[PDB]
């Protein structure tokens, strides 16, 4: 009853064709839904539907009996293993010293690489006299006998309890190796090693085998810290040793919120004189206590100065967007950008004071971006947004459309784009000129309203004219049916353009008009009057289309050659840079640089650069006065500051830019108060034990989420941004699962590590349904068994509209108080040192509190009573109330406040506190935090605390002796000051 | 009376030093000649008029070595093939004949370092650019990285002139794109039509936590061993830390490139200390129901899949063998090295080509001709042996049957083939025959080779023939021509011949005699031979270690290499892991590759004769005309015909 | 890969002393165990004394575990050999050797040797 056989044998018994739905019914669905709720998912097969119920009903009924059991499908045609060691010793030398017996010998002295592998040489001979010779491979097997691998994470959250491993390997046959292995001591963080002592220990390994020695350790300071063991054979003359680099990251999530965006112009704005600007400080009502802050302050000089810079650099450019880069449409950041800033620099005749020398290079890096493009491509020329899934006429006409811009610049294959045209134009355009859309909707404004979806035709109808626009001249021969195309789209546009109530289809259909001389008379007077403001083309609840349409509606004016109604729309456009100096989304970037970087086509009475900005810090001791002009190099400069202030700026002079005020914080991990446009659900919960985990696993664990979109249609494109939680790792079988089986819950997956904080997993959804939860779930495995673990973020978000969010944190919260690394030893006692004072050993006198009273840096001495204790699972929050302020701060503080005081989780043990019992508690001015509530005293590692014994149990024998001193204490420092 | 024989290449290789042998038969005086070649049609002239003169002092033999400028004209973009006619105007009476034209100008080697990639690797790739003697030399070339969809990401185009025929290429993958065949194409800017590629996967990042390697004890399949296939399933980690776990293995048939699955071999064997055994047997094997018999499934292959699953974890990896052959005989009798054509009477030399299920040549395997079965012949290393029958002079279609005579063998696995030869054609029935035999030998650059004429004909016009005319086609250009003379009331006559490195690898000897026959008629006898000399560098190079057997080198360490290359001449060297290197299928660079590239675009498409008296010069790549009316049909494929 | 050289040896009176030189013609670091060896007529090739790396770590056979000492400077890449209070059961032919730092006591982890050189303690009068 091995029972895998008998699935295997059932699967042979289906036709050739349609027969790999028996064997996704046959296995084990880990979102544990039913045959007939999984048969909802499936796609395309109609027969398959019927075998996947067949199998799948099949297979459950045979699980239901047999309570080492194998219970998985051996599948076939499917190649092992890739990633071999990179190549090396690539280099072109030659023969030029006298023959002997006419063979000439050259001796090449080399440098083995660091991996233990066989590695051979191949060599080839090229003699313009005796021809070709291919020689021999030359096999050196390189090898080594004691070999020392160190296990750890990819990155540890402070004050996390982590025990790596260090892997000992003995591949010798005869001897079985007694080593000292050690682990070395670095102050950043507590480990079994000391100063005072080592931590070398004696283990002997087996022959042929390994050994894990395990070390625990507790980072306590945020940094790349070095992981350093030694190891010494105890019998032999080998030494080896081990030093990587471990991360340590902060304790919440990073941030980089845009403060506020401003218009720097003093011409248009900014009445009489010049144009002075007010900047307010950050939020920074939940900063992580004892974490940096960093704001940069970001001057442009032109409305599109940032975004070319970094369109141009290659490690620069996937930092324009927020979002990734995973599908058809996304990975467009490889071309598009760089393609319409080398554009607007060849216009603008900017390579000779910005650097020839580079466009070259972004010319390269539209090659990579047309090359990645070319894996969306079907057959017959279409593009999906994804593999295995139905080409979509909104992605195609885009491709065409950008492809049809690239052929000034790269080599563009013109079977690729003129077979993409031939099928937009043969297959998805209806004689109705209305282009048809077979595949989901990757855009909201593709599915259009219900009951009437007349809009719904005039938006994509719209989009792929603006493409065809642009392939005029350039793919005609093949297809010659575009005049036709585009009189029949423009028909369709101009019949039923009063039919349109939003904004966005007015503007891109104006936009689409506009581009061949149509847009004119009530059309005209039709588009201009919803501009709201008469600067800006939007619709609540959708804020990013409103980009879109602002930018297709500045393009339209641009079209029509007016210099009228531009620059309050450049004015709006300029200040909707919401994440970062960039924007969310890929469209509204892209728009944006298209119509700002087209509001600068020549300079007919356009303002020149020549400003001169000041701006008065507050963290600064001086003015700083940057002077940013034309004709210079770098039309960019920026500062940081350390420090979170309001500043005020103040521009002069004439020039038109940008003023991009951002900061970097890491914020607690809280759930989201009022999640925008989605309601999302995130739990996790253990697997059982038997089940079976992969070998290098400590424990296994399901991770369920359960995501719905609160619209009234469904969402269109939505992404799962899972940060893991440190030691882990999700399951890719479950993923390829989900992503590739017949029954599809997941586009992609990515497993997109930027290197930021842990490593993080990108799930992609076509679509969010309305009706019901999207629920989905994985394995994920713990590789690296932790304590004390921050909980992990997931944060849903639609991809063409960010405000359109919702961010959760899960936890496994185990019962009842905090499992830990075992305390007992000193490598304990080092991590609660950290976060409150050390008492000497019950051996405290009043004199001795009086001197640590007295130190210079004592601004603040409270005598506190704990009222409310609300511990979380990351910082636990003690609302304490002053009875006596015996010495007040330099913050204002009246006797009976409340005072919420933060506590890191891991001190929670080493202070062990009671509600309602007095305290006495004393710090410093750093002390004091900038939270809402603006109560934040951070107890560190310069904080007295001390349980003051109520005046009723005085009168117990171990209490009188402290009551007494701090009494003496109490009026020791009320009546007479500090001598120090 | 005046003959004046023009013979060149049958086809005339473009860019390339083509050597042109005209004679004059029958005639004391020197008469002078200038050859030329125009393109057909028109009177446009492409080469110079190459002077030369035939004098006595060299016993008529004639030099006037030329190159054919490489220019577009006569439809080389239409799918014609642009032929040129050649001219030699022996004083008034001239000659021509139109040959066919190759646009090849040369070959293009690709190596890459790997065969299977990552997405986000690096791709080191290098051309190299030879003419048609695999010699260095500077042309333009286009290098275009192409996508399984056949769309070029890279195009390059660079000229070889001053890197001495060697250019270094790199590219980077980037992360996200086509997964499956990508290919690399190389052609010459001037010559387009002709394209090299090689092939590479990219597919994705894998990496197992175990290798699992599963293959049969015997490396073929026979039929009628009911003993079944025996497939051993070993599983190591990649540490070399034998797997203990639990293996499903499943059989099947693959017929061509199609599969049948039997799901009625799935066995589960445990993989115990890294091993597991696993047989097939007869009974389940001819189980199989379409028509059920043995000796269909000759032809067909096998396939071994295996699913190996960890006992201490849920990780699963599965290796599948593929390429066993199911044959009937352990061993393959080919007679693609043996003429298709005998000469009646005069005894018939057979090349007997013996070679293993695998390919492989074999070695030491004595074969016999049926019949006269009471001979003694082995195989040596290159694989070939020769087997002479003396045959009786007839108008019979020669029809033999070669079988292998290899004991300690049930002589059931050994295997036989029938050829069918069909007769010469004597020009006038003059029972007019030359045969040239040698004794098959894997011989070297250095050595002499002797050559023996054999001249059979009537006794009369037997003291007109004091001159056999010997011609040395190499790597389809003419090397050597001479005269080889005789005295009249010899049947043997040897020629010795000098063997250097310009032999290498393959060459086809032509010998010819003209006079005036007994039918009153010009008689060309003729007869060819292809030799195969041992495939080897025409340099040399070796990679070895330093000093003193460098032991088992500890990573890190500065180890000697040493290089044995030849005088002046750049080395490029490449180190690869051999993981990589062992699985790249076939698409390996070596030396082998290069020879058999080489030999495949030979313009000789028979071993060593002729279906007439002119049929042995177009078979052996050369074409024959005269000015007394005697020539070869010209031809107009530029592949020869596939039987 | 390195050769070595030996000196110093010769003819010495019955309980005196010498110090035998061992050249390298390479370089000596990363060699992890240097050793020398001798081989008296008549007998198997024996251990006499293996150094570390770095020193400190030094390996000596019973019969000469107090009157040998065995040095090294990687400077000059030089290993030596004092032999103090010398026996004329240590006449000999003593090789230095490179090895691989894998078991020094044993000979069957040093894949370099010398050329050797010969010392002999004449024992009084006889
Ligand atoms: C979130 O937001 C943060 C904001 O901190 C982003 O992180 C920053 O990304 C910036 C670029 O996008 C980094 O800008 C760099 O700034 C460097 C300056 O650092 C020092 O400057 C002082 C000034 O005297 C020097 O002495 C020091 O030696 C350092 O240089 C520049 O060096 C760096 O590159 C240069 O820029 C200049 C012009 O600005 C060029 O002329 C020069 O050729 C070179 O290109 C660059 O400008 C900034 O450091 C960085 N902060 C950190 C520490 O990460 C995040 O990337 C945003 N994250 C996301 C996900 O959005
Ligand atoms: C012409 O050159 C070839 C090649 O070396 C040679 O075989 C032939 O003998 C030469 N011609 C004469 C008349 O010697």
């Amino acid at each position: 009853v091995q029972l895998t056989e008998k699935r295997m044998d059932k699967v042979g018994k289906y036709p050739k064709e349609l027969r790999k739905c028996c064997e996704d019914g046959m296995r084990e669905n880990p979102m544990r839904f039913s045959c007939q709720r999984r048969t909802r998912f499936i796609s395309l097969g109609e027969a398959c539907k019927k075998v996947f119920l067949d199998c799948c009903n099949y297979i459950t009924e045979l699980r239901r009996q047999h309570a080492l059991d194998e219970d998985i499908i051996a599948e076939e045609n499917i190649v092992s293993r890739s990633e071999f060691p990179e190549s090396w010793l690539w280099n072109v030398e030659d023969l030029k010293e006298p023959p002997k017996n006419g063979i000439s010998t050259k001796l090449m002295n080399i440098f083995l690489k660091d991996s233990i592998t066989t590695w051979e040489i191949l060599a080839v001979s090229m003699s313009d006299k005796k021809g070709i010779c291919v020689a021999d491979p030359f096999e050196v097997t390189v090898m080594q006998d004691f070999f020392i691998d160190l296990r750890l994470p990819y990155s540890v959250v402070r004050n996390e309890q982590v025990e790596i491993r260090a892997v000992l390997y003995n591949y010798r046959q005869n001897q079985e190796l007694k080593v000292r292995v050690e682990l070395l001591h670095n102050p950043a963080f507590c480990s079994l090693a000391t100063t005072k002592r080592r931590h070398q220990q004696t283990v002997t390994i087996p022959p042929k085998s390994s050994l894990s020695v395990p070390y625990v350790i507790v980072p306590l300071k945020t940094g790349l810290q070095e992981v350093e063991v030694k190891a010494a054979v105890y019998h032999h003359f080998i030494s080896d040793g081990v030093r990587k680099s471990l991360k340590v990251v902060p304790e919440g999530i990073r941030m980089n919120k845009t403060v506020a965006v401003r218009t720097l112009d003093p011409e248009r704005l900014g009445r009489e004189g010049v144009q002075k600007e007010d900047i307010p400080p950050a939020d920074l009502s939940d900063q992580v206590p004892d974490t940096e802050s960093e704001t940069r302050i970001l001057l442009q000089g032109t409305p599109v100065a940032q975004m070319t810079e970094d369109a141009v650099d290659a490690e620069r450019l996937k930092h324009l967007i927020v979002t990734p880069s995973g599908c058809g449409e996304q990975n467009m950041i490889g071309m598009t950008p760089t393609v319409i800033a080398v554009h607007y620099l060849d216009e603008t005749e900017q390579w000779e004071k910005f650097g020839l020398e580079k466009r070259q290079g972004a010319l390269e890096l539209i090659k990579k971006g047309y090359t990645q493009q070319l894996a969306f491509r079907q057959p017959s020329s279409a593009f999906a947004a994804f593999v295995k899934r139905a080409p979509s006429t909104w992605l195609t006409a885009y491709v065409v459309k950008v492809f049809s811009l690239a052929v000034n610049l790269i080599a563009i294959d013109s079977q690729v784009l003129c077979g993409a045209v031939k099928w937009l134009i043969l297959e998805k355009q209806k004689p109705d000129g209305v282009f048809q859309e077979d595949a989901p909707v990757i855009h909201q404004e593709m599915i259009g309203g219900l009951r009437n979806n007349n809009e719904k035709d005039m938006a994509l109808t719209a989009f792929v004219l603006i493409s065809l626009q642009e392939a005029k001249d350039i793919c005609e021969e093949q297809v010659n049916s575009l005049p036709g195309s585009i009189t029949k789209a423009g028909d369709f546009l101009e019949a039923n353009y009063m039919n349109l109530q939003r904004s966005y289809t007015v503007a891109i259909a104006g936009y689409a008009l506009a581009q061949m001389g149509r847009l004119k008379g009530p059309l005209l007077n039709k588009f201009l009057t919803t501009a709201k403001d008469k600067n800006r083309w939007e619709d609540p609840g959708k804020q990013l289309y409103n980009v879109e349409a602002t930018s297709y509606a500045l393009l339209a004016l641009l079209q029509l050659k007016d210099f009228d109604f531009v620059p309050p729309v450049v004015r709006w456009l300029n200040e909707q840079r919401y994440y970062g100096g960039g924007y969310g989304s890929t469209q509204a970037t892209f728009m944006v640089f298209q119509a700002l970087a087209q509001y600068q086509k020549d300079a007919p009475d356009h303002q020149e650069l020549n400003l001169d900005v000041s701006l008065q810090l507050p963290s600064r001791s001086s003015k700083i006065t940057h002077r940013i002009h034309w004709e210079s190099a770098s039309l960019l400069r920026s500062e940081e500051t350390k420090e979170n202030e309001g500043f005020t700026v103040t521009a002069e002079g004439k020039g038109q830019g940008t003023l991009s005020v951002v900061t970097m914080y890491h914020a607690k991990a809280k759930d989201q108060l009022t999640c925008n446009k989605f309601d999302l659900k995130v739990t996790i919960k253990p697997a059982p034990e038997t089940e079976k985990r992969p070998q290098d696993a400590k424990n296994t664990m399901i991770l369920e989420i359960c995501t719905r979109y609160r619209g009234d249609q469904d969402a269109t494109m939505s992404i799962l941004d899972i940060s893991m939680m440190t030691g882990f790792a999700p399951d890719t079988d479950d993923l390829k699962q989900l992503a590739n089986g017949v029954d599809r819950y997941i586009s992609k997956y990515e497993l997109d590590k930027a290197f930021s904080d842990r490593n993080t997993l990108i799930i992609y959804l076509d679509k969010v349904s309305h009706s019901e939860d999207d629920c989905l779930a994985f394995k994920v495995h713990q590789y690296f068994n932790v304590e004390l673990i921050q909980p992990g973020a997931v944060k849903v978000y639609a991809y063409y509209n960010l405000e359109e969010s919702c961010t959760r944190f899960y936890h496994p919260e185990k019962e009842d108080g905090k499992l830990n690394k075992l305390c007992r030893d000193e490598l304990c006692r080092c991590a609660e040192e950290n976060c409150f004072i050390q008492k000497s050993d019950d051996k405290v006198t009043l004199e001795e509190r009086l001197d640590k009273a007295c130190e210079p840096g004592v601004d603040y001495v409270y005598k506190t009573r704990l009222v409310k204790v609300q511990l979380s699972n990351d910082f636990d929050e003690y609302i304490m109330a002053i009875e006596q302020t015996i010495k007040s701060g330099s913050d204002e503080v009246q006797v009976g406040q409340q005072r919420t005081f933060i506590s890191p989780i891991k001190c929670r043990e080493a202070l062990k506190l009671e509600e309602k019992k007095h305290y006495l508690m004393w710090g410093l001015s750093s002390d004091f935090w900038g939270e809402k509530p603006n109560l934040s005293y951070i107890i560190g590692k310069d904080t007295w605390v001390e349980h003051w014994p109520e005046e009723d149990e005085c009168q117990d024998e171990e209490n009188q002796k402290q009551c007494q001193d701090l009494g003496a204490f109490t009026e020791s420092m009320v009546v007479f000051g500090c001598p120090n | 009376s005046p003959m004046y024989s023009i013979i060149t290449p049958n086809i005339l290789r473009l860019e390339s030093e083509e050597t042109m042998v005209l004679e004059a038969h029958d005639a004391q005086g020197d008469v002078p000649v200038t050859v030329t070649v125009h393109d057909f049609p028109g009177k446009k002239l492409v080469l110079s008029s190459e002077k030369t003169v035939l004098t006595p002092a060299t016993n008529h033999m004639g030099n006037v070595t030329f190159t054919i400028p490489a220019n577009r004209e006569f439809k080389s973009e239409k799918g014609r093939n642009k032929f040129v006619t050649v001219q030699a105007t022996f004083g008034t009476q001239v000659v021509e004949k139109v040959v066919l034209v190759s646009l090849q100008s040369g070959y293009l080697f690709i190596q890459t370092d790997k065969t299977i990639y990552t997405p986000g690797s690096t791709v080191l790739y290098r051309i190299f650019t030879v003419n048609h003697k695999l010699l260095p030399v500077g042309r333009t070339v286009m290098v275009n990285i192409e996508n399984p969809e056949g769309i070029p990401v890279k195009q390059d185009s660079l000229s070889s002139q001053n890197q001495l025929g060697v250019l270094p290429l790199s590219w980077d993958i980037p992360e996200l794109v086509n997964m499956g065949q990508w290919k690399i194409r190389a052609y010459y800017e001037n010559s387009p039509q002709q394209v090299f590629s090689t092939e590479f996967e990219v597919k994705e990042y894998v990496l197992p936590s175990f290798e699992v390697i599963v293959e049969p004890t015997e490396k073929f399949y026979y039929i009628y061993n009911e003993k079944g296939l025996e497939v051993t399933i070993t599983a190591r980690f990649l540490y070399g830390k034998k797997v203990e776990g639990t293996a499903f293995v499943i059989f099947g048939i693959q017929d061509g490139e199609q599969r049948i699955s039997l799901p009625e071999s799935l066995k589960r064997i445990p993989i115990e200390d890294g091993s597991g055994e696993v047989v097939l047997s007869r009974k389940v094997l001819l189980d199989g129901v379409q028509n059920p018999r043995a000796e269909d499934l000759v032809g067909k292959s096998l396939y071994v899949s295996a699913t190996v699953i960890l006992h201490s974890g849920s990780d699963m990896v599965q290796a599948e063998r593929s390429g066993i052959p199911i044959v009937t005989s352990p061993y393959q009798i080919h007679f693609t090295k043996t003429p298709k054509y005998f000469k009646p009477g005069m005894p018939f030399d057979l090349m007997v080509f013996v070679t293993n299920p695998d390919g492989s040549p074999a070695y030491r395997v004595p074969v016999a001709v049926q019949g006269e079965d009471t001979v003694q012949s082995l195989t040596q290393g290159d694989g070939v042996a020769k087997l002479s029958i003396n045959t009786h002079p007839s108008q019979k279609p020669l029809s033999i049957t070669v079988r292998t005579k290899k004991q300690e063998l049930s002589e059931a696995q050994q295997a036989t083939r029938t050829m069918q030869a069909l007769p010469y054609s004597t020009v006038g029935n003059s029972n007019n025959y030359l045969h040239l035999s040698v004794l098959r030998t894997e011989l070297r650059p250095g050595e002499t080779l002797n050559v023996n004429f054999l001249l059979r004909m009537d006794r009369a016009h037997e003291a007109k023939i004091r001159y056999y005319t010997y011609l040395i086609m190499n790597k389809g250009r003419l090397l050597k021509a001479g005269r080889q003379v005789r005295e009249p009331g010899q049947d043997l006559v040897v020629l010795p011949l000098s063997i250097t490195t310009d032999f290498i690898p393959s060459f086809r000897l032509v010998a010819y005699y003209t006079l005036i026959g007994a039918s009153g008629q010009r008689e060309v006898v003729a007869d060819s031979v292809w030799v195969d000399v041992k495939d080897s560098c025409v340099g040399s190079l070796v990679v070895k270690s330093g000093q003193s057997e460098d032991r088992q080198p500890v990573p890190g360490q500065q180890m000697t290499l040493k290089i044995e290359g030849d005088h002046g001449a750049r080395v490029v060297l490449v180190a690869v892991d051999k993981g990589v290197f062992v699985l790249n299928k076939k698409n390996k660079l070596t030396q082998s590759k290069i020879w058999d590239v080489v030999e495949k675009a030979d313009i000789g498409c028979t071993p060593g004769s002729g279906k007439d008296y002119a049929g042995v010069f177009s078979d052996a790549g050369l074409t024959f005309t005269s000015s007394s009316g005697q020539q070869t049909a010209q031809r107009a494929e530029l592949q020869c015909p596939q039987p | 890969q390195v050769q070595l050289v030996e000196t110093g040896g010769g003819l010495v009176q019955a309980g005196g002393s010498l110090r035998l030189s061992c050249a390298a013609s390479g370089s000596i670091f990363s060699l992890n165990a240097m050793g020398w060896f001798r081989q008296a007529p008549g007998k198997e090739r024996e251990f006499v004394a293996t150094i570390n790396r770095s020193g400190g770590r030094t390996y000596y056979a019973d019969s000469v575990k107090g009157r040998f000492t065995i040095s090294r400077d990687n400077g000059k890449n030089m290993v030596y050999l004092q032999m103090h209070s010398l026996k004329p059961e240590d006449t000999a032919i003593y090789y230095c050797a490179a090895g691989t730092g894998w078991s020094p006591q044993t000979d069957n982890e040093y894949n370099y040797w010398g050329q050797g050189t010969q010392v002999t303690v004449s024992s009084h009068h006889h």
